[PDB]
């Protein structure tokens, strides 16, 4: 009965009875789509696939349900798309390197045999979000949580080896599997919203000290190309203090997604010793892939992130980049024939962005546990102009700014975090951690900011020549902070990851160096730098582990100006 | 029957502008009207078919003191006991007669030297807070309300703010035990635009009732105004009309004026309003903070430079403004404001120069140097008297080289 | 039946998006489709009435190795023997699975010191060449293809280029005897926009066939991308939709991404793509080179300042980029890239200053002075080894005052 009447890019207008946000199958090729608008007898539908070749005499099938995703064991160490389809199985079912249109395969492996170990017993009353048991997913304790809607006592409950489609327990005349469907546009419910308590360790010496956030917080990494939005976020996907890491390659390079598949199983977690891939879930909808699936990819990883959050773990989601998602919204809203807003974007840009950034939050799960979803969004402003809708709207939703400056990226100062405009509105929530476990860090943090501040002030003065010795000291210490603390080679074997033990010691060794130079201001700085002690501090970050400890107690001996 | 949330099309027999139409499990506001056709904005989210229940009225809220001590949303709907209904009133209110008005002349001391001395706040005066993204603007509001609303009702309207923003206000009210002396209206970030525009309209409808009818002094804080203009632009886009600069509607000024003007001083009570907005891209000439400055009786501009110097509050003394300030400042108080500003302006002028001067410009440079470190810089939990603020100025002057 | 070349209107019983319709002496592409109405773009020029012959397919080209050694247009039509037909394929192709991909790790040495050392080119890597109008960008491409495609197939797509541009490529292929090891697709300047957009689409459709199906390494060069975006904007204008910045369509990024992403490295073969575009007004933040930089894995920015100093290639070492460069650079190779860039960046920094310094900044200034004259400057017919490039750097360092 249903039939297409208009085809316009990713937008397809059909003629028939439809409900809003309903999954459909476009054409005789059955293309997965979603109804977004209704015009009387017609319905506006977006297609998550190619529409180049579709006829007007093609039908559109119904489903009756919304866009969902299989939430269970089989997501770890695997790469999926915007619709949550295995890029591994597609390559194996088709024996081709290309991605066909209209290939509908289940997300999780159906033939995989898991070992379900229950935690509840027969006759026990179960609610929603409760942990019925745990499943060892490659070294991970995947706590199987029941859907938030079910309720009652356990009639039957099993144990041992099962597949993802088998029943592990039956509650109230209804079987319970290891997976459950959930609308990706419908956020997962939580008990209550908790307050910030623990900071979010990233492994980078600038996102942990200068501009750190709390667990369950939100951030933004904007900037032009060549800055390092992908490289920095992957480092966050490498060495984050998190149980579950999610990286959403939204409309970017396919090689940047392949990079994750190649370099992660090789590296090891600085907390478990297990490969990074076991705690990593990939969502891949590249720039050449369907633009409508960019939005779905965002709602997908956010939902899966909330799934492991409801289990009671630490979840981090890296969306790179949100500017492609905003472009997708721009494209769809343009095809619908709606009035454009600022810079061509739709008027409800801030609202749609709020449907993603608000999912973040350290909350109380439905089973009285402490979950945490930290969201890091990447923005790609045209020409490195932060004064743009996508950036400016995100700035009024996040808790911190991790801006990437062009001038720093120009002289190869990576990471090019602009330590002037960048900020953090969650410092007063995380200042308790560092102060308790390391007394003198806020003492030096202000000092580091002060040195970097006046150096920027003196930098407008350097365009003339011929300065006071009390002014030349900041130009000296500023070089030490930048190269020996702010700079962090992401490709160096021992500088890629930096534990707080290494980071704080760098804050201590510079502070110990600063209090020495200020005392010698009675000898010229030229003689102080003649010893070459400052150059020895710069080489510290490139040192391994045991060698780094030994140079610290070697500089301290050179510190002695007696 | 066109359905694309939150905007819908509906056939109605002679509709009404701003008419409320009850649906199955939600409501809607008729924003457009031509013949028997109309467009409506949903309160939240809807899905299925549309039995329509036309009320025949605009959105009216009940007026009482039940709101004082409870948390609500953009519609005034109870989130925490439903308020007594309760004399329904138009949330848009009416235009206050300037003949019945009274120019504010009573200064409300904040305890902040960077405010009380130069650009003090008066009771009933409307004044905004301009702030670059990421700067402690929320703390600046909480610190003010802590000290100027000890004997007043604190009505707070949250406009499109994240859960980290409004709960920063809520928790502060609980810790300071001012939660029961306050009324909070919260419109979430992903909430409907119709909810993000009614929020400051229902908060002031209550404010007008408490202050000008129940005879009280009411302090009203709102945030974020940038989100409010974003919400209004969203509706202006949906309602097929011609946009303007940055897609914003032409009636942006009047709409923002239909909020700020809903405050002042009467012989019965007063409404002290402090709007807050993050300047997009740290630009004061942006379409939102500019028109705001054309309405508000002054503003508090925050400084990234001072913020980078770890200075709280990072208020720019020379950019900040208070028009009705001199209406409460005495002959002695006016002296300090002139001495401070003029020497600080000549100090910063001597900061750009003498870099790459004489003994005269050496003192002014030291003055502005000691002002930012001692006078402007203040602890978040520190209260100062106007005399204490004078003691600081008199001390700085005696160190710079000035009289 | 509306006729205004090259855009036409036509009544078709249930049309198809991208459908090819044979006319009397030409063809057309159905770009629009609503009910029984459709808009089409002609391949060339037409005049008279319109018997329509609907194929029912998108524009499909035959895939073979007949193209290797022949000159074609934007449609793949023979200009020089018609290719064997030949397994027709969709010119748009398909999205390559990133799981099946392989991150390039094999550097293709160009023989150019300003490239090989700092930002080298890898096999399968996509990298663009940004150039101000009138600068030898074409020679930069011909010099690269001369040295990195000695054992590879050189597919060249000409996009809206004058007769002086593509014949500069053709004559070079004949003189270097690489004409039979190449495939050329040329869309003229005054050619139809439908031809100027299919040109890089049919060139890569062949590239995907040769590399990922016939197991080969293919180097693909294209120019001009600025004309391609101009051609796409032309169609976006004809098809009544809402434009954006500078009249360009909103889907500019994705469309440019539907070309650059059609390249990489597989276990069977590889596609080395080098797009080229003249930055309008010498602005890298222009709508065309900006989005290109957001897709391409690095770029080679040309310098007018160096060009005025008679320096070839006029490549800006500090502006140029190669993301996957460090994936092939050894521990020794990485050292030179750091030493070069950092000292050259500190050298130019010492060039702006010390004009109107110390012995330290005297050496770096001399370094950047000797880099542009000896290291960057290279004859068009000069090939250098990576060791020879090291010999230059080591020599410059030993003259500046550096170690």
């Amino acid at each position: 009965m249903n039939r297409i009447i208009s085809i316009n890019g990713p937008l397809v207008i059909a003629k028939g009875k439809f409900s809003i946000f309903e999954v459909v199958r476009v054409g005789e090729e059955k293309l997965i789509g979603e109804v977004i608008g209704i015009e009387n007898d017609k319905a506006y539908i977006q297609v998550y696939e190619d529409t180049n070749g579709l006829k007007v005499g093609e039908p559109v099938f119904n489903t009756g349900k919304p866009l969902t995703i299989e939430l269970g064991p089989g997501l770890l160490a695997n790469i999926f798309d915007g619709l949550g389809r295995p890029l591994k199985d597609i390559y194996e079912k088709t024996q081709s390197i290309y991605i066909p249109k209209g290939i509908d395969l289940p997300t999780l492996d159906r033939k995989k045999v898991w070992e379900f170990i229950p935690k509840k017993k027969k006759g026990d009353t179960i609610k929603g979000g409760d942990i019925i048991g745990t499943v060892n997913e490659n070294g991970f304790e995947h706590r199987i949580i029941v859907p938030p809607n079910v309720e009652g006592k356990i009639e039957e409950i099993y144990e041992g080896n099962f597949t993802i489609e088998e029943t592990i327990a039956i509650v109230n005349g209804k079987p319970i599997k290891l997976y459950h469907e959930w609308p990706i546009r419908k956020p997962r419910p939580y008990k209550e919203k908790l307050d910030y308590n623990y900071p979010f360790i990233t492994g980078t010496r600038v996102l942990d000290i200068m501009f750190p956030i709390a667990k369950g917080g939100s951030a933004a990494v904007p900037g032009p190309f060549g800055s390092g939005k992908t490289v920095l976020n992957q480092q966050i996907a490498k060495w984050a203090d998190s149980d579950i890491v999610i990286y959403i390659g939204c409309g970017e390079r396919g090689n940047e997604m392949t990079e994750v598949l190649e370099e992660f199983p090789k590296l090891k977690d600085p907390k478990t010793g297990k490969p990074l891939m076991y705690r990593t879930i990939l969502i891949a909808n590249t720039s050449n892939m369907p633009i409508a699936a960019r939005e779905a990819s965002i709602y997908l990883g956010a939902t899966i992130g909330e799934y492991f959050r409801d289990q009671g773990y630490s979840v981090v989601v890296n969306a790179d980049s949100t500017s492609r998602w905003a472009e997708a919204l721009r494209e769809i809203s343009s095809r619908l024939g709606e009035i454009p807003s600022e810079e061509g974007y739709p008027a409800y840009l801030l609202r749609k962005l709020a449907e993603f950034y608000e999912r973040s939050g350290r909350v109380r799960t439905l089973n009285d546990l402490e979950g945490s979803l930290t969201i890091i969004g990447a923005v790609s402003p045209p020409g490195g102009d932060f004064s743009e809708p996508v950036t400016q709207n995100t700035l009024r939703l996040v808790g911190a700014l991790w801006a990437l400056d062009s001038k720093l990226a120009y002289k190869r100062h990576y990471p090019a975090i602009n330590y002037l405009i960048s900020y953090t509105k969650q410092w007063e929530f995380v200042k308790k951690y560092f102060e308790e476990l390391y007394e003198d860090v806020i003492e030096i943090r202000e000092e580091f900011f002060a040195i970097l501040k006046r150096e920027s002030e003196l930098m407008d003065i350097v365009s003339i020549v011929a300065l006071s010795d009390n002014e030349k000291i900041y130009l000296h210490m500023g070089r030490i902070i930048r190269e020996g603390f702010l700079q962090q080679d992401a490709f160096d074997e021992n500088d890629s990851y930096s534990p707080l033990e290494k980071t704080i010691e760098l804050m201590r060794i510079i502070h110990k160096y600063y209090v020495t130079v200020k005392q010698l201001l009675g000898i010229p700085l030229e003689e102080i730098e003649q010893k070459g002690i400052h150059e020895k501090i710069i080489k510290l970050r490139y040192k391994s582990l045991k060698e780094f400890r030994e140079e610290i107690k070697a500089i301290e001996q050179e510190i002695l100006s007696l | 029957p066109s359905i694309k949330p939150p905007l819908i099309a509906v056939e109605l027999e002679n509709p009404m502008l701003g008419e409320v139409i009850d649906l199955e499990e939600t409501k809607a506001i008729v924003i457009a009207a031509y013949e028997n056709k109309a467009l409506a904005l949903l309160f939240d989210y809807y899905t299925g078919e549309i039995q329509i229940n036309r009320q025949g009225n605009t959105y009216k809220i009940a007026v009482s003191e039940d709101y004082i001590g409870g948390i609500f949303n953009g519609f005034g709907e109870p989130i925490k006991p439903k308020p007594y209904p309760e004399d329904y009133r138009d949330i848009n209110g009416l235009a206050i007669n300037p003949y019945a008005r009274k120019v504010p002349n009573e200064i409300l001391y904040t305890g902040i030297s960077s405010i009380d001395v130069a650009h003090p706040l008066l009771k009933g005066q409307k004044i905004a807070i301009f702030s670059p993204p990421g700067l402690p603007m929320e703390r600046l509001a909480l610190q003010i309300a802590r000290n100027v609303a000890k004997d007043k009702t604190i009505i707070f309207a949250a406009i499109g703010v994240p859960s980290d923003i409004y709960k920063m206000f809520i928790d502060e009210f609980i810790n300071t035990k001012a939660i029961m002396n306050s009324a909070i209206f919260i419109s979430k970030a992903d909430s409907s635009p119709i909810e993000k525009i009614y929020t400051p309209r229902v908060a002031l409808t209550l404010a007008e009732y408490l202050a000008f009818e129940k005879n009280r002094d009411v302090l009203v804080l709102m945030l974020d105004m940038t989100n409010y203009a974003d919400a209004l632009r969203e509706i202006s886009t949906l309602r097929k009309e011609i946009p303007s600069r940055r897609g914003y509607p032409a009636y942006l000024y009047t709409d923002l004026a239909s909020i700020y003007e809903r405050s002042g001083l009467t012989s019965k009570g007063s409404i002290t309003l402090i709007p807050m907005l993050t300047m997009p891209g740290n630009d004061i000439t942006h379409v939102v903070p500019d028109l705001t400055g054309y309405i508000t009786e002054g503003q508090y501009v925050l400084s990234q430079d001072l913020h980078s110097k770890n200075i709280y509050p990072p208020i720019d003394l020379l950019k900040s403004l208070s028009r009705l300030a001199k209406n409460g400042m005495s002959k002695k108080h006016k002296k300090y404001a002139d001495i401070l500003i003029k020497s600080y302006a000549k100090g910063l002028e001597a900061r750009d120069i003498a870099t790459i001067l004489s003994k005269e410009d050496k003192a002014y440079l030291k003055f502005a140097e000691l002002v930012e470190k001692e006078f402007i810089k203040q602890d978040y939990y520190e209260y100062r008297s106007i005399e204490k603020s004078f003691e600081i100025i008199d001390s700085i002057l005696s160190q710079s080289g000035l009289p």
